[PDB]
């Protein structure tokens, strides 16, 4: 041997001093209550009421609005003959080419 | 130009090769630093003189001042170096490594 | 203020401190001798101070409280063991040699700290001067290994090399046989184990390495057990040596700073007792390493500096 | 050396370079560089050991030669000027002269191996007052004659400094020779920042004094001079190696700590003036360095090197003497970053 | 079943004169410990002299 | 942003002031409280972004990508304290320390709104990363791993440095949104393919491009699983995240420039599921995929159509969720064996059932099954390399293959057979891995359900 080196230690089972562990600490107490809150909190809290949050988040994408807009177009559009698609998307008169 | 200042020049030119290449001793090299103070103290010189300078005249005497401590403090660096190996040779002074 | 640069600006300066009688003085011996009695009448008469031979435990004993520490914290070496089993596979004889030697040259400079900062002389039951002749005793015995003996003579180099030797050396000469003997009656099974050699060769390397090195620093004392025995004599003997030819008429008060700046400093005193030497015998592993240094950090009042622990009943900690 | 002498000749030295920073003569100047010169040796050969011996003696010859240099190059300028003000050299031969001979006195390659041979010769103590003290006055001569400067000449020293402080640095196992070749790259930088803004120069130089300091201070501290010395410090102060390993960390030049400040700065201040390829060279370089820092990092915090049996009684024991500002200097060299902006009053 | 730390194998790699050996760098050696080198035995060498007879 | 960047850094001291056994109760707690807070950044817009201030903005890709970081670090504290037991209570928060301080540096990352503060931050997580590495892996080689680690990054971002402050001095301004608005085209000469060569690099050796990725190997196998799930998951992501912004003032020149990486990244995803397919280690064989996922999103970056950045970004973030829970599978099988080889426990099924199903689940999403957004990002990817060329689909459609071989590979081998006979302590799983399994599942799933969120700001 080249040092005074201790042994390699045997594997520690969390199962041998508490059956019924969750394997968050060796005490059985704060075991059970950090399984307890992981689990409130990640599941019920995050996951329910993130999901439900973002499920029911306002329609700030204006989805719904642009469709409005789309139908209100469309129907001025067909009634009076104008096309539905405009060809352009600026005015030529507006826009100066060179010479 | 005149030809002295490409002489005293020249002369501390030689000087300063003439220190900047060691052969074994020590002495010569600090004999080689005091010939490059005496150059640039007659070049200062030749150049105030000319000029009349009038108050740049005491430049010189502290140059030589300086030299004076600068060969002190040589001549005691070498003493010590003498006193460690035996030899005032520079291949001696090769325990400190780049 | 404690001592420093700036007391020595003011004027604080040892040889005004010292009063002539500011002498070191070192009791030698085989193993199981008077030593200890005759070191201890010599403190008392002379007016010394006596310093117990520096076994394991005596850093426990100058730190923290008193009381030593746990043997694997402090040492991680058995005297008992290393009679039990003197050639060991754990190097457990070079470990406990390399520990006392380190707690010799502990004591040597609290020793020196003393006699520089009050002027009264010290009497060591032994010294850094005398502790190889255990190491050359365990390297002939085949105990240790030339490499261990190496190590020892490079430590002992960078590190006795800056203090001051005893002005006085007290040689008490046993022979080997009565040695024994005297062992035999203390009735410890340990050192009753110590083999005959062994003793020979401790006596062997006193005589012949120890006593001649220090006849040329200063004088020496030689007594019999019976001259032993009568301590006026040794002390009025002491008296009576006026001649000084060691470093301490050299001394004067820049070099005296100097040594009271090194020796007031306990980490700097101990800095090349542990080199990068990686001998198997003293090298630690680093994860036994961690896990001793974490139960001495463990330890009562050792967690914080020693002003500052709250758990031993330090108080005002939030203002000082 | 008594205490009094000893702080008298740090005065002295001190006086020397205050006298170069302050003086509008060159005569001045080149006095003071001679006064800094005849102090400072022996506050190297202070321990007297060969090697303080040889340390001083080459610094002696090194430093002497350099003066005589910027001697000549003084007087070479008063001949073609007659002007003895520390303004624009008037003379391209006298400004290369002067320009060798403060890359002489700063260490700048191809005038290095003098700075890791002292450096390793000296102790700690007196390696930090080299590297910090002796880089602060060459510099200020240099910032005052920046119009005159060469880019060509001064930018060559300077990279060449980068890379032979790389190198060294990468093959050296010393922690002296380490910092010194840490020491030659960084002057390369400020130099390499000189002749564009001196305001980033001078950037450069405080915070290169702060992160030496720092990690000079731990050193000493830990009482530390190799690699495997220091690797002996996490059993006994695992602060100290903590620390250390952030100002490490700081020294090589990450973000956000306050070695990328003066890195970036340098930079900018070189692209603003359409210098691309200098500046890619330059930070390409650095890698080297925080390579070495990072195997230093390794032995000494990251990783648990084995120890000795002795360490117990260094537990028992306590550190006694205080070192002066340095945790000032520890969290001034790693957590200033968002402080950038004051280098306007650097200014 | 336990992480590993750096051994004895590891250190002296790190506990050279330098790093990267070469012939020469290999034929160097690292410096003591407290940086004094051991004292070299020159010779003092007094001047021998004859004073007399004449 | 300030309601998000000021709870972490008050959660760095809560973990130093929190008693010995409260630590990793307290920090997981506050840190599923900072995820549920971040999860309102969600609401974006379908015109510009959410200039919170002068310093920090939200996008609809800077949003989810701060979602999933937020979410990862209460995980990464699950899997920390099963395997850092027997460390003292200083180390232990030491490593939550680290933990927080990346955190905090990636959210500021994405958010902050100057290429040059931005640059701060994303090199600013290299220390945590590597200090992590270094110090709490297990191996040998997790020293030559942070080299690697450090030195390819640094190599890759230094000329990005040099760069940026040419473009600041160029053009007046580093923010993105004048960088946006005041964009001219990069013409053809050699100086502009230098500037796109020196951003786009830095970019592409974070991803990594194929043949600048060894080091992403070296540092997910020998790193602990924190320093994995994290690496993986998000540290992946900044260079995704970088070549998105940047590439805005490097057009017309990407036309040009992508050809070779464009072919690296669809050689090296082939190379790279080959490799996958013959891997004698667990950890290299996920980290290998990383790569494979990698070059499919670089192809989408390169390519560079609003079809091909809505995979991208799916993908990013399928992917980060994918990888983090094999990370944490294969983590606790090393766990229980102490080794990492593939083929040393198997019937890992008939030994633990629970855990063979969340391995069938994470294989499931691994390779593309529908209608996962895993699926949904490479198809996209897949659609915008068809109409870029028609033969992507021949190179994409290999890769497909490929990947679901190794995939079913990888769970045949750990879970199918028979069990060695000799490896007796295959204790059954516990509450802890079972949870953070599904916490890692269940998500993948939502976000299936819901697929606008992570489509990007091209939606
Ligand atoms: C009357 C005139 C005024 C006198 C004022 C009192 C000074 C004298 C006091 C005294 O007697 O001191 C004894 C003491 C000598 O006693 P000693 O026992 O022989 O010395 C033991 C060693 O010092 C033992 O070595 P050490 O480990 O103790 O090292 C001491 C010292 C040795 O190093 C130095 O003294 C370094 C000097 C400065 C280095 C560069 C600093 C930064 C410069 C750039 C700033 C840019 C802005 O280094 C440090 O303390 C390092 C940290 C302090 C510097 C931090 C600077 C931050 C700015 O003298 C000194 O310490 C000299 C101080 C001189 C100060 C002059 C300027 C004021
Ligand atoms: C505020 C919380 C922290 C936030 C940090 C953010 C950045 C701040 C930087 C500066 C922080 C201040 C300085 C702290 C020094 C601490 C040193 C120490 O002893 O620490 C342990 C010490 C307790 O242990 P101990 O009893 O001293 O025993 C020590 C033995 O070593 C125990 O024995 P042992 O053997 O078990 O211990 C060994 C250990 C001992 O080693 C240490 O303890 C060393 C710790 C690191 C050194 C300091 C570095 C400073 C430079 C800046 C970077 C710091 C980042 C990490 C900060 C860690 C803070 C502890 O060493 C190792 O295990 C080696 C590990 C090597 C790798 C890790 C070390 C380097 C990490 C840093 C590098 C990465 C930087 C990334 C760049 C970004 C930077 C922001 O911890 C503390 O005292 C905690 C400090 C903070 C307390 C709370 C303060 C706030 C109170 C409430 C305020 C409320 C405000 C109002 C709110 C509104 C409602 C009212
Ligand atoms: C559902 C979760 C699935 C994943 C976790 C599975 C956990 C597990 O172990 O389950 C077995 C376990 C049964 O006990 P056991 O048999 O003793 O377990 C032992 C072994 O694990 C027994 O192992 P095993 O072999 O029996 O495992 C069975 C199962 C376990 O594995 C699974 O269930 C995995 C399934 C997903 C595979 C991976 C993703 C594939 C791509 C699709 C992604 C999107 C899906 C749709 C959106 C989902 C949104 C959530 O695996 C399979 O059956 C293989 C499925 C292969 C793929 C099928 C074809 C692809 C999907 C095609 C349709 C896609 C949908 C769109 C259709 C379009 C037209 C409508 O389940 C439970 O005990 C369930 C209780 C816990 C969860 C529920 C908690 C109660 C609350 C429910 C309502 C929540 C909302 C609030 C309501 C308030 C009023
Ligand atoms: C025993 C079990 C057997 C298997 C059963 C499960 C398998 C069946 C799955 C198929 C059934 C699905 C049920 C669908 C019910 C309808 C609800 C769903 O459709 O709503 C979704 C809503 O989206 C979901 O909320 C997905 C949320 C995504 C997850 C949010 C994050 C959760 C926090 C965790 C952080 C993870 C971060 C990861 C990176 C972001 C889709 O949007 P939408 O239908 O039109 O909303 C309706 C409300 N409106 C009308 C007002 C618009
Ligand atoms: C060995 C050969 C090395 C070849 C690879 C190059 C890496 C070494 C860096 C050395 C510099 C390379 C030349 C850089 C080009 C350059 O300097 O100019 C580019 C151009 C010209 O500027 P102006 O002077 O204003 O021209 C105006 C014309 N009227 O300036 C710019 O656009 C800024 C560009 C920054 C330079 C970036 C360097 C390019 C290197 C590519 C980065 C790839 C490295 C990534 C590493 C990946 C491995 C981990
Ligand atoms: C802490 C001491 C004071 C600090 C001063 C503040 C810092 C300023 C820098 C130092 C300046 C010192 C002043 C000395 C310069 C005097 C120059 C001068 O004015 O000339 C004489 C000054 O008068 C004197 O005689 C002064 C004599 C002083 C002698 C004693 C000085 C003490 C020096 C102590 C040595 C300390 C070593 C310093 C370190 C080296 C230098 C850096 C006047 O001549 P006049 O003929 O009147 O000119 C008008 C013409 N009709
Ligand atoms: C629909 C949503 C409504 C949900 C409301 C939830 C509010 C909180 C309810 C859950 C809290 C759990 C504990 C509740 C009361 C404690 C019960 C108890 O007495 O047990 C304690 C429980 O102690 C704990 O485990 C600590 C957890 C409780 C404190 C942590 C919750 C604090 C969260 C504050 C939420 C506010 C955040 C809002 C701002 C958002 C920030 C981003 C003792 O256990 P130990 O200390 O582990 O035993 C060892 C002693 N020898
Ligand atoms: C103008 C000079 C500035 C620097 C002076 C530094 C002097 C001290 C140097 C030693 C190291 C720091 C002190 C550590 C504790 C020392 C031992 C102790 O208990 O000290 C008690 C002391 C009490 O303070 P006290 O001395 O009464 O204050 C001055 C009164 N005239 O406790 C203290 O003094 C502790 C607080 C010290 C002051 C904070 C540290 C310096 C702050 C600088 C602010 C500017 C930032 C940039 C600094 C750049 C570097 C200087
Ligand atoms: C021993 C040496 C080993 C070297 C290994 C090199 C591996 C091969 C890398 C490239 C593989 C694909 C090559 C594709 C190619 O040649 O593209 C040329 C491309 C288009 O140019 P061109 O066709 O002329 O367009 C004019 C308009 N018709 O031209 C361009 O786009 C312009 C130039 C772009 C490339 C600049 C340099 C970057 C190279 C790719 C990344 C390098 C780093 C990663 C590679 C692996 C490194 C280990
Ligand atoms: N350096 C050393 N190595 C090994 N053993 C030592 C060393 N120094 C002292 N000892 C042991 O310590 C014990 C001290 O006994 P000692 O004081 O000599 O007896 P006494 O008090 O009768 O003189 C002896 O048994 C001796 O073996």
């Amino acid at each position: 041997i080249r040092l005074q080196e201790d042994p390699d230690p045997e594997d520690e089972n969390l199962y041998e001093k508490n059956p019924d562990s969750h394997g968050y600490d060796k005490d059985p107490i704060v075991d059970l209550w950090n399984m307890r809150v992981v689990f409130f909190f990640g599941f019920s809290i995050v996951l329910v009421l993130g999901s439900t949050f973002v499920a029911y988040l306002p329609d700030y994408r204006m989805q719904e609005w642009a469709r409005r807009e789309a139908e209100r177009l469309v129907k001025y559009r067909e009634a009076n003959g104008l096309p539905l698609m405009e060809s352009n998307c600026f005015d030529p008169n507006k826009i100066q080419l060179p010479e | 130009m005149p030809l002295v200042y490409m002489n005293i020049i020249m002369a501390f030119a030689i000087a300063l090769a003439g220190l900047l290449m060691y052969r074994s001793h020590l002495m010569s090299s600090l004999l080689c630093l005091e010939g490059m103070m005496l150059s640039l103290f007659i070049m200062s010189t030749l150049i105030i003189l000319n000029t009349h300078f009038t108050l740049a005249n005491m430049m010189p005497i502290i140059l030589l001042v300086f030299a004076a401590c600068e060969a002190a403090l040589g001549l005691s660096l070498l003493v010590m170096v003498s006193n460690t190996y035996g030899t005032d040779y520079v291949q001696n002074l090769n325990l400190l490594q780049c | 203020l404690q001592y420093g640069p700036l007391a020595f600006v003011l004027g604080e300066r040892t040889t005004r401190k010292l009063t002539e009688t500011s002498k070191v003085i070192t009791v030698d011996g085989n193993i199981c001798s008077g030593k200890g009695r005759l070191a201890r009448e010599i403190a008392e008469k002379l007016g010394l101070r006596h310093f117990p031979e520096a076994g394991i435990h005596y850093a426990d004993s100058t730190t923290g409280d008193g009381k030593p520490l746990d043997v694997q914290l402090s040492g991680n070496c058995s005297l008992e063991k290393f009679y039990d089993d003197p050639k060991s596979n754990d190097g457990n004889s070079y470990r406990l040699q390399s520990w006392l030697y380190a707690s010799r040259l502990l004591q040597y400079a609290d020793a020196l700290e003393h006699l520089l900062s009050t002027g009264q002389g010290v009497v060591l039951e032994r010294s850094i001067y005398s502790d190889f002749v255990f190491l050359e005793a365990m390297y002939r015995q085949g105990f240790i290994r030339k490499q261990c003996v190496e190590h020892y003579n490079e430590v002992k180099k960078v590190t006795a090399c800056e203090y001051l030797p005893p002005h006085v050396v007290v040689y008490v000469d046993v022979p080997v046989p009565e040695i024994q003997s005297r062992i035999q009656k203390k009735g410890n099974p340990h050192e009753m184990k110590i083999t005959a050699a062994y003793l020979q060769d401790i006596e062997n390397a006193y005589k012949k390495t120890f006593l001649p090195e220090m006849s040329e620093k200063c004088e020496v004392l030689q007594y019999s057990a019976r001259e032993a025995e009568d301590a006026e004599k040794v002390v009025e003997d002491i008296e009576y040596l006026k001649c000084d030819k060691g470093p301490w008429p050299d001394q004067d008060d820049r070099t005296f700073h100097r040594l009271r700046m090194l020796v007031q400093n306990k980490l700097e005193v101990l800095n090349y007792t542990t080199i990068p030497v990686y001998l198997p015998e003293i090298t630690i592993g680093a994860h036994q390493s961690d896990r001793v240094f974490q139960k001495f950090t463990e330890l009562p009042g050792r967690k914080y500096s020693p002003g500052y622990n709250e758990d031993v009943g330090d108080k005002w900690i939030w203002l000082k | 050396m008594n205490p009094i002498i000893y702080t008298t000749l740090i005065m002295t030295v001190m006086s020397g370079t205050m006298l170069v920073m302050i003086s509008s003569h060159w005569l001045l100047i080149w006095i003071g560089f001679e006064m800094n010169l005849l102090a400072m040796i022996p506050v190297l050969m202070k321990n007297f050991n060969p090697r303080a011996t040889e340390a001083a003696t080459k610094y002696f010859l090194t430093q002497a030669t350099a003066s005589m240099m910027l001697m000549m190059a003084i007087i070479i300028n008063l001949l073609y000027s007659g002007q003895w003000t520390i303004t624009k050299m008037f003379n391209p031969v006298a400004m290369t002269m002067m320009t060798m001979a403060l890359a002489m006195k700063l260490g700048l390659s191809p005038f290095h191996f003098w700075v890791p041979e002292v450096t390793q010769g000296i102790s700690l103590q007196a390696g930090l007052l080299l590297l910090t003290w002796q880089k602060l006055a060459p510099l200020s001569v240099l910032c005052q004659i920046s119009q005159s400067i060469n880019p060509n000449l001064m930018l060559t020293m300077a990279m060449l400094s980068i890379l032979i402080g790389g190198w060294g640095g990468l093959n050296q196992t010393q922690l002296r020779k380490i910092m010194a070749y840490s020491s030659i790259a960084h002057m390369g930088w400020m130099t390499a920042v000189l002749p564009y803004n001196t305001t980033m120069t001078i950037l450069n130089l405080l915070i290169y004094i702060t992160m030496t300091l720092a990690m000079f201070m731990l050193l000493i501290h830990s009482s530390a001079t190799t690699t495997l010395s220091l690797s002996h410090t996490w059993n006994k102060m695992p602060v100290i190696t903590s620390l250390m390993m952030v100002t490490l960390l700081s020294m090589g030049g990450l973000p956000p700590l306050s070695g990328f400040m003066p890195k970036w700065m340098i930079i900018q201040e070189m692209t603003k003036n359409e210098s691309i390829i200098m500046p890619t060279l330059m930070a390409m370089t650095a890698l080297l360095n925080l390579y070495f820092y990072m195997r230093l990092a390794y032995s000494s915090s990251l990783t648990m090197f084995p120890s000795t049996n002795n360490m117990k009684m260094k537990w028992q024991f306590e550190h006694t003497k205080q070192m002066k500002l340095l945790p000032t200097m520890i969290v001034l060299s790693t957590l200033v970053l968002p402080m950038t902006p004051a280098l306007s009053s650097l200014n | 079943a336990r992480q590993w730390q750096p051994d004895v194998e590891w250190a002296e790699q790190f506990g050279g004169a330098v790093m990267y050996p070469t012939k020469e760098t290999a034929h160097w050696k690292p410096p003591p410990w407290n940086d004094v080198d051991p004292p070299k035995d020159t010779l003092v060498s007094n001047l021998t002299l004859n004073f007399g007879p004449q | 942003m300030l309601k998000i960047i000021i709870p972490t850094t008050m959660l760095l001291p809560m973990t130093w002031m929190s008693k010995h056994n409260m630590i990793w109760i307290n920090a997981t707690v506050h840190s599923l409280l900072i995820s549920l807070i971040s999860l309102s950044l969600l609401n974006q817009l379908g015109e510009n972004s959410l200039n919170f201030s002068l310093t920090f903005f939200s996008d609809s890709l800077s949003a989810p990508l701060l979602v999933l970081t937020t979410w990862l670090l209460p995980l990464m504290l699950m899997a920390s304290q099963s395997h850092l037991s027997k460390e003292t209570t200083t180390r232990k928060k030491l490593y939550i320390t680290m933990l927080i301080l990346l955190q905090l540096f990636l959210i500021m990352t994405f958010t902050a709104t100057e290429l040059i503060l931005f640059y701060i931050l994303f090199e600013a997580t290299l220390v945590p990363t590597l200090i992590i590495i270094t110090r709490w892996g297990n191996q040998t080689e997790r020293l030559n791993a942070g080299l690697y680690f450090l030195f390819y990054t640094l190599a890759g971002s230094l000329p990005l440095l040099v760069a940026l402050v040419y473009i600041q001095n160029t053009t007046g301004s580093l923010n993105f949104l004048i960088i946006h608005y005041w964009s001219h085209p990069l013409s053809n000469s050699w100086s502009n393919i230098f500037m796109w060569l020196a951003c786009i690099m830095a970019f592409m050796v974070k991803m990594p491009l194929y043949g600048l990725h060894l080091w992403l190997p070296k540092a997910h196998v020998e790193a602990p699983i924190a320093g994995s799930m994290v690496l993986a998951a998000v540290l992946l992501k900044l260079g995704g995240y970088g070549m998105m912004r940047i590439t805005t003032i490097l057009n017309p020149l990407t036309n040009y420039m992508a050809y070779p990486f464009l072919m690296l990244s669809m050689w090296g995803m082939i190379m790279t599921s080959s490799i996958c397919l013959r891997q004698t280690d667990l950890k290299s064989l996920i980290a290998y995929s990383s790569v494979s996922h990698m070059a499919l999103v670089i192809v989408a970056i390169m390519i560079q159509t609003p079809w091909s950045f809505m995979g991208a970004t799916a993908l990013m973030i399928a992917h980060g969720l994918t990888s983090s829970m094999l990370f944490c599978l294969a983590n606790t099988n090393y766990e229980r064996v102490h080794s990492r080889t593939m083929i040393l426990a198997r019937g890992l099924q008939t030994l633990l059932p629970l855990m063979a199903t969340w391995w069938l689940v994470a294989s499931l999403t691994n390779l593309a099954l529908p209608p996962s957004i895993n699926l949904i990002g490479e198809l996209f990817i897949i659609t915008a390399s068809f109409s870029w060329s028609n033969i992507t689909i021949i190179l994409m459609g290999m890769n497909m293959m490929i990947t679901a071989l190794y995939s079913l590979y990888m769970l045949i081998t750990t879970q199918r057979g028979k069990y060695t006979h000799h490896i007796n302590n295959i204790k059954p799983s516990f509450t802890r891995e079972n949870a953070l399994m599904a916490l890692h599942i269940l998500p993948l799933l939502l976000l299936t359900l819901n697929p606008k969120m992570i489509l990007g700001p091209l939606y």
